[PDB]
Order: C-alpha cells, then sequence, then structure tokens
C-alpha cells in the first residue's frame, strides 16, 4: 500500500525551469533511497540523479543544472530542472525503495512518468 | 491448517527488480508443493539440497520466497555455484542451499513496447555478494583513479541498468519471473508441512 505520485512536468522553451517532484504516499516506512530516471521510448533509461540519507549525485549532462532535494517536512522529493535543453526532453521517472509498516525490508517503487518536452 | 499464501508471491501484479529483490516469510501454514510443480506455468522447477519427491512429506521451520524478474539467458545463474552479472552481484544462493527456483517467461506483463524502465540490475560492484545478501544502493561506482565526486560519467557509473524489456527481443532477452523457495530447519518447531 504505499505509490509513488509525480508532478510537474511539461513543455517549456529551451532556457527554462520546471520542478518535478515525486511524493510517496500510502503506508509508508523509511526511504532507503531514491532514484530520479528518464526515458525517451526505444532509448534506454538513464540516470538522472538519486538521494539517500542526505547524499547526492548526478549524472554528468545535467550536474550544475538539477537539483534534487529532499521535503524537510514531506515525504517527497523534488528534480529543480534549470537551463533546460532540447537534449533533456524525455519521460522523468522517480523509483524509491522504501520500507512499509511493519517491515524493514525496503521495497522498489515507481512513479508514473512525467514528460518534459523542451523546444529550441 | 491454514493453507500457505503461495498466491501472493506468484501472482503479484508487479515483481521487483532482481537488485531488489522481494522476500516473504511463509510459516504456520499446510502447503501442496505438487500444484507447483504440476503447473504448466513453470518452465524452470529445479530444486537443490531435497528432492521434489519428498517436498509433500517433509516440515519446515520457515519458506522463504524470495522473487524478482531476469532475462532469460540469467535464470541458469539461479542456482547454487554460479556466476556472472546476477549471481555476483544482485541475487547470490549458496553452495548448501535447500530449496526449490521456480521460473517462467513474463514476456506478456513484464516488456514495454519501447523498453521497459521498471526491471533493473546491478552492473557493477566491486566485490560479489554472499549467499542471499541485498545490495540497493545506488553509489556512483568509481571504476578509475580519478575521484567520481558524485558525479557519473567517464569512469564514474551509476551501477544499475534497465534491462529494457521490448516485446520482440529473442527468448534469451525476455523478461522471466523466478521465485526461490528457501526451505530452513531450525532447532525450533516446524511449522510449514506438506499435506
Ligand atoms: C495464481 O492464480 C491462479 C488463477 O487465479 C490460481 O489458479 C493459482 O492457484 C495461483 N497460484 C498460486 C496460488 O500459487
Amino acid at each position: 500500500q504505499v505509490q509513488l505520485v509525480e508532478s510537474g512536468g511539461g513543455s517549456v522553451q529551451a532556457g527554462g525551469s520546471l520542478r518535478l517532484s515525486c511524493a510517496a504516499s500510502g503506508d509508508t516506512g523509511r526511504t532507503c533511497n531514491l532514484v530520479w530516471y528518464r526515458q525517451a521510448p526505444g532509448k534506454e533509461l538513464e540516470f538522472v540523479s538519486s538521494i539517500s540519507d542526505g547524499s547526492t549525485n548526478y549524472a554528468g549532462s545535467v550536474k550544475g543544472r538539477f537539483t534534487i532535494s529532499q521535503d524537510n517536512a514531506k515525504n517527497t522529493v523534488y528534480l529543480q530542472m534549470n537551463s533546460l535543453k532540447p537534449e533533456d526532453t524525455a519521460v522523468y521517472y522517480c523509483a524509491a525503495t522504501i520500507s512499509r509498516t511493519g517491515s524493514l525490508w525496503c521495497e522498489e517503487y515507481w512513479g508514473q512518468g512525467t514528460q518534459v518536452t523542451v523546444s529550441s | 491448517t491454514n493453507l500457505c499464501p503461495f498466491g501472493e508471491v506468484f501472482n503479484a501484479t508487479r515483481f521487483a527488480s532482481v537488485y531488489a529483490w522481494n522476500r516473504k516469510r511463509i510459516s504456520n501454514c499446510v502447503a501442496d508443493y505438487s500444484v507447483l510443480y504440476n503447473s504448466a506455468s513453470f518452465s524452470t522447477f529445479k530444486c537443490y539440497g531435497v528432492s521434489p519427491t519428498k517436498l509433500n512429506d517433509l516440515c519446515f521451520t520457515n519458506v522463504y520466497a524470495d522473487s524478482f524478474v531476469i532475462r532469460g539467458d540469467e535464470v541458469r545463474q539461479i542456482a547454487p555455484g554460479q556466476t556472472g552479472k546476477i549471481a555476483d552481484y544482485n541475487y547470490k544462493l549458496p553452495d548448501d542451499f535447500t530449496g526449490c527456483v521456480i521460473a517462467w517467461n513474463s514476456n506478456n506483463l513484464d516488456s514495454k513496447v519501447g523498453g521497459n524502465y521498471n526491471y533493473l540490475y546491478r552492473l557493477f560492484r566491486k566485490s560479489n555478494l554472499k549467499p542471499f545478501e541485498r545490495d540497493i544502493s545506488t553509489e556512483i561506482y568509481q571504476a578509475g583513479s580519478t575521484p567520481c565526486n558524485g558525479v557519473e560519467g567517464f569512469n564514474c557509473y551509476f551501477p544499475l541498468q534497465s534491462y529494457g524489456f521490448q516485446p520482440t527481443n529473442g527468448v534469451g532477452y525476455q523478461p522471466y519471473r523466478v521465485v526461490v523457495l528457501s526451505f530452513e530447519l531450525l532447532h525450533a518447531p516446524a511449522t510449514v508441512c506438506g499435506p
């Protein structure tokens, strides 16, 4: 009974910004980690950024433009995407490993995806 | 005489990525293993440390059911003594394993046009997993002498990769759902018995 819900995608002009959200709900326990990925159709899923216990990492192609953060008061992680480029166009997915009430096992859950399209 | 809830494992709508394999503890129940053994749905049913002919005649302290998706040509790695990306970095059975490995093709559920993104495996790890160890970390793998400083790129790899299952893949590259049953015998009362 855990779910991840994304929000925040859309169409933007190159140079613009978007903020994605990945919100966990249900019988959530502890989040072991959370990863943002992106995929355009037919192309291999690509790592974008991840966060675990405050430590963060990034794809080299987004370092300096995107920032992952954990909400100080909500079960939500954000991906702030600045200086967007056409090459950032993709469906963005979050995936998290989260234990549920009654368990010590962090299990994998996926968001539903959000399209981001950046036009020149 | 409650019946063991194996349906929750075998019939789950979504399965775990192998790197994040799931486990369900089964206890205090009666299991008819012949239903699993005789099912035409399962193309792999291989036991270790115990013969199938005995499964309905034995009692165990606990049974564990681990489950995940891998590609067809990797099912052979889910056995004692094996190696490769899956056995070495994702899911490792012990030499003395007592249990059964059951698998079936899941192309109809687990592939997507344009490639499924849901099922990942760990592609890089500095050392092998110990038996039944689980690694869900996503630290950048530092392949060379240059520190990665939390940035993926040259010699600095994100350690999980998508299988990208597409329905047109050849059978060796198609997804298979796997359930591994471990039969545990401790110096404690047996609770999971055949009929
Ligand atoms: C899975 O579901 C089928 C159809 O509902 C059922 O017949 C079968 O017994 C289930 N498998 C189990 C419980 O292992």
